[PDB]
């Protein structure tokens, strides 16, 4: 009985050098839950990231707005248009998109998230074209 | 397997015994010797394996 | 229009590979069959999707 297709065999050649008494309390230890963040928002004068969104930014500002419009139908275009795309689009172009980018810099192991939250009518807006 | 030689004389160290010896382990020697809490030479003894999820052995050959 | 240039024209072998464009393009919906373990479509154009 000729078998043949074998599995092989497989071999790791490597090392990882990964560079008061105690007991066990069940609430010192554990704990996988993780603290809840407050939400530090850092004022509009101390801002000092780009006034200017970047294509990052923008796509994903036009493609979140088009979903949005594709479950719901509320908008402010005057011209009205035949897809969801053209209307976050130019809802982005026109500055009045209903959505705020927030720009996280910081994880404070007090439990603090610092962030700046921007405006995106009042931000410039790339090329995109 | 593992193999307990006492100058010559060797005996077999079943994980039942090999159990018993890891539970009579403190934590002050596994946090001495830097291995976490969660990592105590007891749980290296299995009395209830784990049958995995059909999930990840469907279709009715590891089942065997 | 005559071109301007004289065109080198004159008969040459020619073979067809037997390299189908029928046999290699593939198509596939959103939905078919699956593998039971990953739930990942089935691998290629033989098995009907992936």
């Amino acid at each position: 009985l000729i078998m043949d297709d074998l599995v092989e065999e497989y071999v790791e050649t490597e090392e990882e050098n990964l560079v008061e008494i105690v007991e066990s309390p069940s609430i010192c230890e554990g704990f996988v839950q993780a603290s809840s963040q407050t939400l530090v928002i850092i004022p509009d004068n101390e801002r000092i990231t780009s006034n200017v969104l970047t294509t990052f930014e923008a796509t994903r500002l036009v493609a979140v707005r088009a979903q949005q419009l594709a479950i719901n139908g509320s908008t402010m275009l005057k011209k009205k248009y035949s897809s969801p795309i053209d209307i976050a689009k130019q809802e982005l172009f026109n500055r009045k998109i209903p959505l705020l980018v927030m720009r996280c810099i910081k994880v404070t192991p007090e439990g603090q998230k610092i962030v700046e939250i921007w405006n995106p009518r009042e931000m410039g807006i790339p090329l995109l074209d | 397997t593992f193999w307990a030689d006492q100058q010559g004389k060797i005996d077999k160290l079943y994980p039942q015994i090999i159990r018993e010896i890891f539970s009579r382990v403190t934590y002050d020697t596994v946090v001495k010797l830097g291995r976490s809490k969660n990592s105590h030479p007891e749980k290296l003894v299995l009395k209830a394996i784990q049958i995995p999820p059909i999930s990840i052995r469907p279709g009715i050959d590891i089942n065997n | 229009e005559y071109f301007d240039a004289a065109i080198f024209i004159g008969p040459t072998y020619h073979q067809r590979l037997q390299k189908f464009v029928l046999d290699d393009r593939y198509a596939v919906a959103s939905y078919g069959p699956t593998d039971a373990l990953t739930g990942q479509p089935l691998d290629g154009k033989r098995s009907h999707g992936g």
